[PDB]
């Protein structure tokens, strides 16, 4: 609860920061969950 | 410590050619560079992982 | 089939067990909207063209167009336009374009300092007359007036200044006329050494060989648009279509994308409207004068999973960033692709 | 022959400038966006001319322009070169339904006013013709506006505030940007101006701004990159 | 960044200049975008190290 | 380095030819700079490293 | 300009004048000057 | 140089003559007569 992630690499659905995927910029999901980290 | 980073993916026919127009046939006329860069990136998200 | 993409992306025969990010999907717009405004008047070509007496170098007019449909193609014929050198804008496309501020200029020169009047060239009428800004977007047209401006005894109500302080700023006007001090001596109404009436008058008369003939001139001047644009061009409008990929077109700004309901607070002198870049992320009809806002097309990244083709020859397809109620159904139709 | 009051002297008293003279620079709608700007804009914390009166003041830039006024008494505005019947000379008053806008060389008494109206003795040549909504509204009634001459246009810029303001040279503090009214499409050259009838009279310079657009596209705040 | 051009947007260039021309400004903003995810693929590459 | 252009000094440019073809010869210059610029930060940056 | 005898027009010499500085302003202590109107460049631009 | 396919089309225009050119249009290019836009020959005027 201390580190603000960005995007994370989840699905996207007033505007928000994650306007950078329309010119192209994709965030892809890690591999390992953070439940498989814990 | 940190241990991994974010995983970036860049699509260079909606960033430079913005997909509205038709300059994409003007880009394949440039060679390989956003071949080596989708595979640079690819590697960094391979090691990311 | 994905396959062979993914063979045709490895540039090889055979794959390996893995995934492999090919290229992506793109929903392809089916329709063509374009929506230009309200207004049919012609614009006002024949009080400028085909006057009767222009002006002066030194005292040029500027016509000023707004609320028009000008229509460039009528003016090929009406003179015959020797010359038709545009800056920034060709020629061939200026009649699917919409203006903001067309300011029309009119002089009459000399047939050989028609490379004058250019941005950055210098000269006699193009430093202390007219200059041309460094940034000027526009045409320059010129057409030879040697049987209607040509006196035999020859025409003596055309004048230039050849003596002046210094370089003149763009878009300025001289119509002070006095005796320009050159030398040590106050002139005070005397023309003598260093002291020299600024505009001296031109002389044609048809002897003199094509060159030395008096030129036409009219500057169109244009600003694009950055405002609500008042000069468009004859282009035909078209019923618009919400909720869909559609190719628009709206004053001259073109792309592709789907126009829906925007439900901003927009105030009313505002037309367009952008995001954390400079890109139209919002945009107003010019005729129903309700607010829009752009949105790109459903995409996304497509992943190749395959076990080689050493083991089987099917594959699996990965949307990436795409909601699994959003994946392209429109499969059914791809000759309209 | 002209309707001529003799006015006291009273050297004019200078005032602050918090964070008033803050315009819309373009027409394009921004939300959530902090954007920078280089237009000409009023300096931030700086030296406008009180009033309490008619001088010849010049304009040379581009002049901000306030106004507390609790009846309608400040009502016009003059401008143009050299106002001696030889260049062309932009006029604005505001009538109880309009507002004339008329580009004449216009000849007029040296100190007039509205309510007799000894703007418009002698007319030769109407150039431009402007008639629209009244630019006013029909202690308090805080009345700013921004003037400048720049790309053959006469923007004018302005917006109307209910204050609650104390008596003192206390022009207030907080934001307020002052949205577009017209822009007149003019080739005048303005090196002085003259007012109709407690003013304010303030100086543009080019800066630069970074702006700060909220969720609805107001302007909340700005920064002067200069101050 | 317009990178020498005569406008950011690479809708109204070749709607504004004829196929010729336009050429010459298309590049301008081809290279300045590629020369930019050059960087910014270094970089990442820089930081994935 | 004058990186094809016809000088390495800027006014010179400007004294020597005019406007139109001034900027299509002092633009080879200013990416260029930029350029070695950008390759003096990533060799740095990977001295740094 | 300030010579004693000059030569006919049908005789007219011809000297070659080069190698210089050109300073056309000693053109002002004579008679008048009923005729400067020249052809070519203008007289403000002549010494540069 | 050398070429391969040289062509020689033969027609008389007054003038109107710069329509010819590609992208350049007029009543003689979409009606009359129209060159490639890949044109990449020789076009000579005579008196
Ligand atoms: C342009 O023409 C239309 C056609 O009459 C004018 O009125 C619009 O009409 C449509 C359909 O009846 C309405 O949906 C719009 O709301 C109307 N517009 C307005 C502003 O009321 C329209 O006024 C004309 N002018 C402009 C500037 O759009
Ligand atoms: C995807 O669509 C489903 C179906 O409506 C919805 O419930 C869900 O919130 C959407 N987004 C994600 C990230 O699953
Ligand atoms: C404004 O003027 C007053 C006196 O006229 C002076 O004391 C003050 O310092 C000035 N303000 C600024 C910011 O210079
Ligand atoms: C912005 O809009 C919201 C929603 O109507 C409103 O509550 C808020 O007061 C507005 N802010 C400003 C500064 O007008």
């Amino acid at each position: 609860n201390k580190v603000t992630l960005a995007d994370a690499g989840f699905i996207k659905q007033r505007d928000l920061i994650c306007a950078q995927k329309f010119k192209g910029l994709t965030v892809l999901p890690p591999l390992l969950t953070d439940e498989m980290i814990a | 410590l940190p241990v991994s980073m974010t995983k970036t993916s860049v699509d260079c026919t909606m960033y430079i050619c913005g997909d509205s127009t038709e300059c994409s046939n003007l880009l394949l006329q440039y060679g390989s560079f956003c071949t080596q860069l989708k595979r640079a990136l690819t590697g960094i998200a391979v090691e990311q992982d | 089939d994905p396959l062979s993409e993914t063979k045709c992306t490895l540039k090889s025969f055979t794959v390996e067990k893995g995934i492999y990010q090919t290229s992506n999907f793109r929903v392809q717009p089916t329709e063509s909207i374009v929506r230009f405004p309200n207004i049919t008047n012609l614009c006002p070509f024949d009080e400028v063209f085909n006057a009767t007496r222009f002006a002066s170098v030194y005292a040029w007019n500027r016509k000023r167009i707004s609320n028009c449909v000008a229509d460039y193609s009528v003016l090929y014929n009406l003179a015959p336009f020797f010359t038709f050198k545009c800056y920034g804008v060709s020629p061939t496309k200026l009649n699917d374009l919409c203006f903001t501020n067309v300011y029309a200029d009119s002089f009459v020169i000399r047939g050989d300092e028609v490379r004058q009047i250019a941005p950055g060239q210098t000269g006699n009428i193009a430093d202390y007359n007219y200059k041309l800004p460094d940034d000027f977007t526009g045409c320059v047209i010129a057409w030879n007036s040697n049987k209607l401006d040509s006196k035999v005894s020859g025409n003596y109500n055309y004048l230039y200044r050849l003596f002046r302080k210094s370089n003149l700023k763009p878009f300025e006007r001289d119509i002070s006329t006095e005796i320009y001090q050159a030398g040590n001596k106050p002139c005070n109404g005397v023309a003598g050494f260093n002291c020299y009436f600024p505009l001296r008058s031109y002389s044609f008369r048809p002897t003199y060989g094509v060159g030395h003939q008096p030129y036409r001139v009219v500057v169109l001047s244009f600003e694009l648009l950055h405002a609500p644009a008042t000069v468009c061009g004859p282009k035909k409008s078209t019923n618009l279509v919400k909720n869909k990929c559609v190719n628009f077109n709206f004053n001259g700004l073109k792309g592709t994308g789907v126009l829906t309901e925007s439900n901003k607070k927009f105030l009313p002198f505002q037309q367009f409207g952008r995001d954390i870049a400079d890109t139209t992320d919002a945009v107003r009809d010019p005729q129903t004068l309700e607010i829009l806002d752009i949105t790109p097309c459903s995409f996304g990244g497509v992943s190749v999973i395959t076990p080689g083709t050493n083991t089987s020859n099917q594959v699996a397809v990965l949307y990436q960033g795409v909601n699994c109620t959003e994946v392209p159904v429109a499969i059914h139709a791809d000759q309209l692709t | 022959c002209v309707n001529l009051t003799t006015r006291t002297q009273l050297p004019p008293a200078y005032t602050n400038s918090f964070t008033r003279g803050v315009y819309y620079p373009d027409k394009v709608f921004r939300s959530s966006v902090l954007h920078s700007t280089q237009d000409l804009f009023l300096p931030f914390f700086s030296n406008v001319t009180w009033f309490h009166d008619n001088p010849v003041l010049p304009f040379n830039d581009g002049v901000y322009f306030a106004s507390i006024e609790k009846s309608n008494i400040i009502r016009g505005w003059i401008f143009g070169t050299t106002l001696d019947s030889k260049t062309q000379s932009l006029l604005i008053v505001n009538n109880a339904t309009n507002v004339v806008i008329k580009v004449c060389e216009f000849q007029f008494c040296n100190d007039p006013f509205l309510d007799e109206f000894r703007v418009y003795s002698s007319a030769n040549n109407c150039t431009f013709e402007y008639v629209s909504q009244p630019f006013l509204m029909d202690f308090k009634n805080l009345r700013e506006f921004v003037f400048k001459n720049i790309d053959g246009y006469f923007k004018i810029y302005s917006k109307h505030t209910p204050i609650i303001v104390r008596e003192p040279e206390d022009l207030p503090q907080g934001f307020s940007a002052l949205e577009p009214l017209v822009d007149l499409p003019i080739g005048i050259n303005i090196t002085r101006f003259q007012t109709l009838l407690a003013y304010y009279v303030g100086y543009l310079q080019p800066r630069t701004f970074l702006l700060k657009y909220n969720e609805n596209g107001t302007i909340t705040d700005a920064v002067d990159c200069a101050l | 960044s317009k990178f020498g051009a005569i406008s950011s947007v690479l809708n109204d260039i070749f709607s504004r200049l004829d196929p010729p021309e336009a050429e010459v400004q298309i590049d301008r903003l081809i290279t300045g975008r590629l020369q930019s995810l050059q960087t910014y693929v270094t970089q990442q590459l820089i930081r994935a190290a």
